[PDB]
């Protein structure tokens, strides 16, 4: 099962 | 422009040592409500829907404390309750009597009225920890729904988005631990401005409204408030917290490092296969905050805007590109098209719903598990994030001292489990963002 992880948004979501 | 400066980003380094431990406030995903349809009236009658207690044992002691102390605060705490018990008018908090136990574990022998030449005591490694699978576990329940509501629609255009959001996130684990964490810290710091000379016994308390509709009164476990005596908002209140729990201290022992744990009775739960008896746990541990701290707490709310902001602008970056307003579409079905966890499958994504609530727990865990560790490396990960970013577009970031910048990071990393688990995640980032 998933291991949650918001810094993966970031593959996506550029910083700031 | 003239890109080619490579896989250069390694991983970053995490501390050797035994493993890290819980050192929130309150228990998270360990806790245990007690709830039914004045604190302490409420107290009592949360209580009594539990017909399992039974003479309280140590079960894992904690290695530097005096536990048979813990045992007999717990067994103090019955004792005084029972006095409440009937009677008529049912105090708020209650006072509670400055016992041996109590005074030594509110700290009140390293009380400055005590000792002598030794009042000259004046010196000038703070041990490191690995990270464990203990706080990811806590996050992954944080971003989980609940069969319960924690939050009104509102605050008790764009404005569409507020709703949206809400609706998604009302039911959230993180939500409960933002509530928790208003009522508890503002019932502590009232006991604290209220009594001062006082060992306040503070219910620790929740409210949410069910599925079907019906408002619950949640009881969590209490807490003893020390002496709080000083208007000097930086300066602590030492206290003692008792929490229930259905979670056998000893599958994680080093999770409870600061606890000692009493096996306070036993329950009987339905279950798939029929009724089965699970001990119940208060987990106990002495601790402190200030009118500071306390004030931070009663605010947690401030997550559910930061988190929504968030997701707000994680708009734009798709409506102004889409030229239509994309809120709707998003929110009414799919774009799970944002990378938010691993599996043994490997990469996994999830829709703005999703999304709203992993934002949320990583706002609230910020706030839950605040520490200089955080804000060094949260400073200073944004840049290693940015640089590994544009690297991965092929963009020159120009000449940066990295390396520079890995000691920064990597010094924030001694033990505290949730910059750890940070650190771990970007490590994972790191990998993905530049296979």
């Amino acid at each position: 099962s998933m291991d949650v992880n918001p810094t993966l948004l970031f593959l996506k979501v550029p910083a700031q | 422009i003239e890109p080619f400066l490579k896989t250069t980003p390694r991983p970053l380094r995490l501390p050797d040592g035994p493993p890290c431990s819980q050192r929130s406030k309150f228990l998270l995903m360990d806790a245990l409500k007690l709830s039914i349809e004045i604190p302490l009236y409420d107290a009592i009658k949360c209580m009594k829907t539990f017909f399992g207690w039974k003479e309280p044992n140590i079960v894992k002691p904690h290695e530097k404390g005096i536990n048979p102390n813990y045992l007999l605060a717990w067994k103090q705490v019955l004792a005084e309750l029972q006095d409440i018990e009937n009677e008529e008018k049912i105090p708020k908090t209650k006072n509670m009597r400055k016992t041996s136990q109590l005074k030594w574990a509110l700290g009140e022998n390293m009380a400055p009225e005590k000792v002598d030449f030794e009042d000259c005591k004046d010196v000038s490694e703070p041990k490191p920890r690995s990270l464990a699978s203990w706080i990811q576990s806590e996050f992954n329940k944080a971003c989980e729904l609940t069969d319960s509501s924690w939050i009104e629609l509102d605050e008790i255009i764009a404005s569409m988005r507020r709703n949206y959001f809400t609706a998604e996130v009302s039911h959230c684990r993180a939500t409960e631990y933002i509530m928790k964490g208003v009522y508890i810290n503002t019932a502590l710091l009232n006991a604290s401005c209220a009594a001062m000379d006082d060992f306040q016994l503070i219910p620790m308390i929740s409210k949410c409204r069910t599925k079907e509709g019906r408002r619950k009164t949640n009881l969590y476990g209490f807490i003893i408030k020390g002496r709080s005596h000083l208007r000097n908002d930086t300066d602590v209140v030492n206290f003692v917290s008792m929490e229930f729990s259905l979670t056998d201290p000893r599958l994680e022992p080093h999770k409870w490092e600061k606890y000692c744990v009493l096996e306070i009775g036993d329950m009987l739960l339905r279950t798939a296969i029929g009724q089965v008896s699970r001990p119940m746990f208060l987990y106990v541990r002495t601790n402190g905050t200030s009118k500071i701290k306390m004030k931070w707490g009663m605010e947690m709310r401030r997550c559910l805007l930061q988190s929504l902001q968030q997701i707000e602008s994680m708009i734009e970056a798709e409506s102004s590109v889409k030229e239509k307003d994309m809120t709707k579409e998003f929110f009414e079905n799919k774009s799970e098209t944002w990378p938010i966890g691993e599996s043994p499958k490997g990469m996994e994504e999830g829709s703005i719903g999703k999304v709203c609530r992993t934002l949320l727990a990583k706002s609230v865990f910020n706030s839950l598990y605040a520490s200089p560790q955080l804000e060094g490396f949260s400073a200073e990960s944004r840049k290693l994030l940015l640089i590994v970013q544009a690297l991965r577009d092929n963009l020159e970031p120009g000449t940066f001292d990295l390396g520079g910048l890995y000691e920064a990071i990597e010094e924030c990393l001694i033990n505290d489990p949730w910059v750890l688990l940070n650190a771990s995640w970007f490590n994972s980032f790191l990998t993905h963002a530049l296979k």
